[PDB]
């Protein structure tokens, strides 16, 4: 019924080198919710994509597919040692009413932190 | 005689057609007549090579064996007339007696003895018959022939560098010792010679011979056996290559010539660089005048000039995008624009060779240059070439062209024409004003004549615009001249196998694209009514496009309610009363409360945009910012377009098939026309439209009928029809109040859905599941209980829909299979083929002749196929030998002897071996006490003359078939695709014939419109015609029209 966008935010840890099968793997989890509607967050291979960058996919959070999606994402975050995730939750009410100029950072900052590794 | 528009359907199979009677007002009325015409299409089905490649290449290889076989009977009397054999060693046929067998040791050791004269004699016929490759410079672009003439270029450096002298001794020793034979095997070209290598030992032998003392060196033998050695007949000569292609139709007396050439290339550049336009985000724009002139001469300057080059060129300022470019795609603008070919390949060659300052023009005059482009397009040898340009250019420079060059590919205009064309063209004028200026550019009859295959240089295309010319002149015959013809063809026709290929796979790639965002909206909106059309996704799609942002005021919109009646509508941007445009560039998604002030104006002239109001500033950033393709945000904000001229261009189709078709129609055809234009080309997409708009939804259907029914709606689709239909989505869009609920989108006339429905498929829509009205009694009785309020609704013409298909009666075809079988072991059902280790499998094997007799081969082989799973490539790819009692290695093998089933077949290479069946080009039926018999005829048959007596019975192999004799009552023949009844005990059964299977005596029949619940895949299989009650043939035209059976008097020979 309300409609929930998740936010995550995908950085790079510096820690240790970035495996390129690890970036496959987040490439694949990022893709499974991409479609024609929101194609525009296409999970490339290379670093400028994967790296710092905000994707806001739309859930409906009447629907278990969302805690599905983020707990995937937490799992790759835990194995990857090198990258981070962050996710963040807002109701499409206020991130729509939100000025789309850097709307992914206002809605990260007026969501509800969920998991951040 | 009626007044009447003819709509056509044109697709790769498929024309449908359809009358509609109209007003003098040409407002469509009544339904007359539809139908649907199916043929196969013009292609090698699963490949897409053309049916003359398959004649084609036999044809040539029927003319290299004779020409080799005439040559050598030439030199076998040669040798006669010169003593060499002195008479009668040959036999009863010119084959010479007692010729030794191993010519190759002959030919080695003949440089060292006088040899004799039957060993001197082997000698030459082997020279003769295998004379080797024959260059024909320049060889190396083409993937294999590049393989042999790196075997055949190897082994003649090997000839000259390490001594070995001459083809004969290297290929003795090197071959035998290295590989263990000779001559190449399977596909090598490892020990292929040139020919030039072959005569140098061919002159080489004469000398030692006369060395030696061999009485026959005489001047008259070495003469001939040379010259047959060295002649081949000229390949296509200039003239001939353009008597292939038609005269110029500019200048009748010159012929069309040469893309590889000055004044070629510059026509190409020119057209591209006047039709070149640049939109800047707004509008529209042309080159102007010092744009054109900085662009003109840099293709000649740089290897190619790139769009981004280009930009670069022109200080262009990214928010200045080239038109005819896909902007999406990245790094576009990476691409050629224009690049001169020959210019510059002429231009590498000289630079490569020491000719010509690399970068330093090319000096060489125009003139010059179109006479090297068509030489070296016209002949396909060194010395042609060489004479033709002997006579104009320097020594050197030609040698260093002929080297490096290759040229092909002709344009359609004589250079005369093209030198006057170019010279008016880069004043400016684009092409069609030129053209007329210089030489400014009709014969009616009743009948539309053949098509012209010159202009339709394509076979998909010839036949499917011939069958269309069929049908059409059969709807004439039948209802004299229509008032006017409109043209719907298929996207499909005229594209390359590759692009149609391509096509369905990005189609399916949308289906998939298409079902997953369908899931996606049904995750979004579990509650919702059935099933999610295509515009609900596109009202999802733009919301996520748009920032969640109505585009026309920026208020928020409420997702969920999106499906809330009237709460979101898909505007479109340009008005569709002016544009006649819906794509999906000109749709956005607004709220129901803001869209209702926009009235029929352009996004521009709404937020005033012509004094920059910040409402506009607001609105272009506002489009600027949402995550559209740059085609979209460019329509969005037009600005300054010519209505009714992209109005026209929405409207109809403008593809080198319909501009054709429209063209030759209206000249000479009787067509009784107002007078403007008589033809139409709609344009699919506002075709579907239509479609939807009137209550023709896309339907579930296996049937080719389908293609009658859009053949209705383009013959619908008529200038008043347009004009009501663009005052209605006027009036529409200013919000009607002329009422408002009773105001359908305006119909060619009432329930014309429904009567079109039950007109084309003989059942009210949305009953799939009721049976057809096959009769006119069934159909018109449905007609008038359904549809009682149309009085027009039935009459005279009415008649159920047949499709027909056009048939196929060649007597000719492939007379038997490919490989032939040795025939020793006929007397047993059997026959023995050749089988490879490397094609050798378990089932294969298991016939083996010698499995009885070579055990341990057997045993071996067996075990060795066990090992790696049963693959044959795999198992013996590693070499296999034989071997004794006592455990030793004897000998190799490359391949055994298998037995393999035979009950019938061809016989072919005299006499010495059977070939399979082909396929039956017709069918005898016979009658005696109500029993029916079919006798097959072969194409081999028809070629020896032989009408055959028996027919066949289900088991029995072949010998033992029922004698067909004067007591026999003969019916008819069948050939490939005609409409045959079988009246059964089962029921009854009407469709094109197909196949006859010879192991049963069935017959297979297509349902005329191949619906798929009927058989499989509308295909009846295996009806037994022994014991059926009736078993006719009947005849159809091009309409469906005159179905009656046809009695046959006398059975038909199978020669004339």
């Amino acid at each position: 019924s309300m409609f929930k966008r998740a936010i995550i935010f995908t950085s790079f840890n510096g820690f240790e080198k970035v495996s390129r099968t690890e970036k496959r793997r987040l490439a694949k989890i990022i893709n499974a919710r991409v479609s024609i509607i929101d194609e525009y967050l296409r999970a490339k291979d290379t670093n400028a994509s994967l790296d710092g960058q905000y994707r806001a996919f739309l859930f409906n959070d009447e629907s278990p597919a969302m805690t599905e999606f983020l707990a995937k994402l937490k799992a790759f975050a835990e194995s990857c040692t090198g990258i981070s995730i962050d996710a963040w939750e807002i109701e499409e009410s206020e991130y729509v009413r939100l000025p789309v100029e850097r709307r992914d950072f206002l809605a990260a900052a007026n969501g509800k932190e969920i998991f951040k590794i | 005689s009626i007044n009447y528009i003819l709509g056509l359907d044109i697709g790769i199979a498929s024309v449908g057609w359809a009358m509609v009677e109209i007003d003098e007002e040409e407002n469509p009325i009544r339904l007359i007549d539809l139908g649907v015409r199916v043929f196969e299409r013009a292609e090698v089905p699963k490949t897409g090579d053309s049916l003359a490649m398959a004649r084609r290449l036999a044809r040539s290889v029927r003319r290299l064996t004779r020409r080799r076989a005439h040559r050598l009977l030439r030199t076998r009397r040669l040798l006669k007339r010169e003593g060499v054999l002195q008479a009668a060693n040959f036999d009863e046929n010119g084959l010479i007696k007692s010729l030794p067998n191993t010519p190759w040791q002959l030919r080695a050791a003949a440089l060292d003895r006088k040899l004799t004269p039957l060993e001197w004699s082997a000698v030459l016929l082997h020279l003769i018959k295998h004379r080797g490759y024959l260059s024909q410079e320049g060889e190396t672009a083409d993937k294999e022939l590049g393989a042999l003439l790196k075997g055949v270029a190897g082994n003649a450096h090997a000839l000259q560098t390490g001594d070995f002298r001459t083809p004969a001794e290297l290929a003795l020793n090197k071959f035998e010792k290295e590989s263990g034979h000779i001559r190449n095997q399977r596909s090598d070209y490892s020990h292929t010679f040139s020919r030039k290598d072959l005569q140098a030992e061919l002159i080489l032998l004469f000398e030692k011979q006369k060395e030696f003392g061999n009485p026959h060196v005489s001047g008259g033998l070495k003469e001939g056996i040379e010259t047959l050695l060295m002649t081949q007949r000229p390949a296509l000569s200039g003239d001939a290559v353009q008597k292939m292609l038609g005269h110029c139709t500019f200048e009748p007396a010159e012929p069309k010539a040469a893309k590889n050439t000055y004044t070629a290339e510059r026509f190409i550049w020119l057209t591209k660089l006047n039709n070149l336009r640049i939109l800047e985000q707004g509008s529209e724009r042309p080159l102007t005048d010092t744009e054109r002139a900085t662009l003109m001469d840099e293709p000649y300057r740089k290897s190619k000039l790139t769009y981004a080059q280009a930009r670069k060129l022109l200080g262009l300022e990214d928010t200045a995008f080239f038109k005819g470019l896909r902007y999406g795609k990245d790094n576009a603008e990476a691409s050629t624009l224009m690049e001169m070919k020959a210019y510059h390949a002429i231009s590498r060659a000289l630079e490569k060779e020491g000719l010509k300052d690399k970068k330093s023009p090319l000096n060489l005059s125009p003139e010059l240059q179109d006479e090297i482009g068509t030489a070296f397009s016209l002949f396909k040898t060194d010395e042609d070439i060489t004479g033709r340009l002997k006579d104009r250019i320097q020594p050197e420079i030609l040698e260093a062209l002929l080297k490096h060059i290759s040229f092909d590919k002709f344009v359609q205009i004589s250079l005369k024409a093209l030198r006057r064309i170019v010279p008016l063209m880069e004043q400016g004028k684009r092409y069609d004003e030129a053209c007329a200026e210089i030489y400014g550019d009709t014969e009616e009859k009743i009948y539309l004549p053949p098509i012209p295959a010159d202009e339709i240089r394509n076979p998909v295309v010839l036949r499917a615009l011939s069958q269309a010319r069929k049908v059409i002149n059969g709807v004439v015959r039948r209802y004299g001249s229509p008032a006017r013809i409109h043209i719907e063809t298929a996207r499909e026709v005229g594209k390359s196998f590759k692009d149609r290929k391509e096509i369905e796979k990005r189609q399916e790639e949308n289906r998939k694209d298409r079902e997953k965002a369908a899931a996606k909206f049904r995750e979004y909106f579990p509650n919702f009514v059935g099933e999610p059309k295509s515009k609900d996704i596109l009202k999802l799609r733009l919301y996520e496009q748009q920032h969640g942002k109505c585009l026309y005021s920026g208020k928020e919109i409420n997702l969920g309610r999106l499906n809330e009646k009237g709460y979101v509508e898909i505007d479109h941007a340009l008005p569709f009363s002016r544009t006649w445009d819906d794509s999906f560039n000109n749709k956005v998604l607004v709220l129901g409360s803001e869209n209702q002030n926009k009235g029929n104006q352009t996004p521009y002239e709404y937020f005033n945009g012509k004094d920059n109001s910040r409402e506009w500033q607001e609105f272009k950033a506002r489009v600027e910012t949402s995550r559209f393709p740059r085609s979209k945000k460019q329509r969005i904000l037009l600005q300054k377009f010519d209505e009714d001229g992209f109005k026209e261009r929405n409207l109809n189709d403008t593809r080198y098939v319909n501009r054709f078709l429209c063209q030759f129609v209206a000249d000479r055809m009787r067509l009784t026309g107002k007078g403007k234009k008589r033809v139409f080309a709609s344009n699919g997409q506002i075709t579907n439209l239509l479609r939807g708009f009137w209550g023709l939804r896309k339907v579930r259907a296996e049937n080719d009928r389908h293609h009658a029914l859009d053949a209705v709606v383009v013959a619908c689709s008529t200038v008043a029809m347009q004009q009501k239909i663009t005052r209605f989505v006027r009036y529409k869009e200013m919000n009607a109040f002329v009422l408002h609920q009773k105001t359908h989108f305006p119909q060619p006339w009432e329930f014309f859905a429904q009567e079109v429905m039950i007109r084309v498929f003989g059942k009210p829509d949305g009953k799939p599941e009721f049976e057809e009205a096959d009769t006119l009694e069934k159909l018109r009785t449905l007609l008038a209980e359904k549809l009682s309020s149309r009085p027009e609704a039935v009459h005279e013409y009415v008649t159920p829909l047949f499709v027909s298909r056009a048939p196929n009666r060649k007597m000719s075809g492939q007379g038997h299979m490919e490989t032939v079988k040795s025939a020793k072991r006929l007397d047993e059902g059997v026959s023995v083929l050749r089988v490879p280790l490397t094609q050798l499998k378990l089932k294969d094997l298991e016939k083996m002749v010698n499995r009885e007799r070579e055990p341990k081969l057997y045993e071996a082989l067996k075990a060795r196929l066990e090992a790696h799973k049963d693959d044959p490539a795999k198992a013996f790819a590693e070499p296999f030998y034989k071997y004794d009692k006592a455990g030793n290695r004897t000998q190799q093998v490359k391949a055994v002897r298998v037995e393999q089933v035979q009950k019938t077949g061809v016989w072919v290479r005299n006499h010495n071996g059977i070939a399979d069946n082909a396929t039956m080009v017709r069918v005898d039926v016979f009658e005696k006490g109500d029993k029916y018999y079919l006798v097959p005829i072969y194409s081999w048959q028809v070629a020896k003359g032989i009408l055959p007596d028996r027919a066949v019975v289900q088991g029995k192999d072949e010998e033992d078939w029922q004698l067909i004799d004067d007591s026999f009552n003969f019916k008819f023949s069948l050939h490939p695709n005609d409409l045959v009844e079988v009246i059964t005990k089962k029921a009854r059964m009407f469709g094109y014939f197909a196949s006859c299977h010879r192991g049963t005596g069935n017959i297979n029949i297509r349902i005329h419109d191949l619906d798929h619940k009927i058989g499989k895949n509308g295909i009846l299989e295996g009806i037994g015609v022994k014991t059926a009650l009736s078993f006719q043939k009947y005849q159809i035209d091009e309409l469906g029209k005159e179905i009656r059976p046809c009695r046959l008097k006398k059975r038909p020979p199978v020669r004339s």
